[PDB]
């Protein structure tokens, strides 16, 4: 029916686009490594999506220069908690802010 | 490994504060706290059982790492 | 998943260690009697485990100088309340403090 | 098991007493009428037992000196609301207070 | 039973009476249009029926002088939302208030 927009839930960013494909994740992680940021992955139950701090897994990948590990290490946290969100976070040491913060897996 | 030395002489009305003991754990900062909390309560439970914690440090602390894998590596990093 | 520590709940004390056997309670009661304290038993439902005051069972064993009768009392409360925590506490008359406070049965 | 006194729910009064017999209610109603008070019947859903105002049934029996209607009207409120506490209340017009407030039926 | 009035839930207006017949809604719409107001339709789930702002469907009808479309648009709203309320409102522009606010469909 048009036109009646129905309000939907989005996490922080990139929720209005279709679920991320594998090549898009590859480009995002390559960019995040090239910018020098520190990759970081979190996970919480969808009900606790409003919590200030999520659950680390396992430690921030401080200065990792390989993009083939995180994509395999992002699936590990997914199988470990198949009922949880999987977010990708980039850590900047000098400005102490995050230049990239988007969820990857919606939670089965 | 200093838990039996800070419990046998500080009694029970004391607070133990670490500078790098908690954050210096290979499995992160969350496992660091589980490495000292398990080690602390083992010393107390040995003292209530009449054992000498300051004398039987190795045998009191080692038997708790069997049911606690975090201490199983915390005993290895801060060897000994 | 090594090493991935999960937040786990322990009541206050001696919870990080495996459940106490029958022989450990023997020595704990012997010690708490030898210190001159007064043993005392409490119980509550696990839902109200965060309450300030638990429920007595029945009265503090004032002037009790043998551990051979205490071991019988702890079972009666458990079989009366099979789905409740059982706390073994010691009362200090002079300092108005507690010398030992640890759950003995976790609650079926 | 004695001595183990467990906290139990009583409403205001006569709750520690097993349920009142039919002949007892006759005496209570006779006393209420003899004091000149005004009988009144209230009922509430037992989960709403904590409300300071119940529901009237139907209007206060002002100036009634016959006890043959109250018991039949007390039971009519019970048939109409078979899952409700039944209260008998006496009004004192001069002191603007209540001299007798007891629950007749525990609520099926 | 008489006389024991029971509290009943009503939305705001015209709910104490039986639901309006299609002829009555026709006259209400005719009155709203003849007063020069702007008809508009809303809808929410009955659980959040006390919310301050409802959800539009689809947009306000600024200055519509054809009353044959509203009667078919509310049925579209009702079918699209079979378990939601259907409110018809008359918007007055000069006074910046509402000339009429009455629920049409109660929600299956």
């Amino acid at each position: 029916t048009v036109g009646d927009y129905q309000t939907v839930a989005t996490l922080e960013t990139f929720g209005f686009l279709p679920p991320m494909t594998q090549d898009e994740i590859y480009d995002q992680i390559a960019y995040i490594i090239a910018q020098g940021w520190s990759p970081l992955i979190e996970h919480v139950h969808p009900s606790r999506s409003m919590a200030t701090y999520w659950s680390y897994w396992k430690l921030p990948f401080f200065g990792e220069k390989d993009l083939g590990v995180i994509v395999s290490e992002l699936e590990a946290c997914h199988r470990a908690y198949p009922d949880h969100h999987v977010r990708l976070v980039g850590y900047d040491a000098y400005t102490q802010s995050q230049g990239a913060c988007f969820v990857v897996f919606e939670g089965r | 490994w200093h838990m039996p030395a800070l419990v046998a002489i500080f009694g029970d009305d004391s607070v133990l504060q670490f500078g790098g003991g908690t954050h210096g754990h290979p499995w992160g900062s969350a496992a660091g706290a589980a490495a000292n909390r398990v080690a602390l309560e083992a010393c107390v439970k040995a003292r209530n059982a009449g054992r000498e914690i300051e004398k039987e440090s190795r045998d009191i602390l080692m038997e708790a790492a069997k049911h606690s894998p975090e201490l199983a590596i915390a005993l290895e990093t801060w060897k000994e």
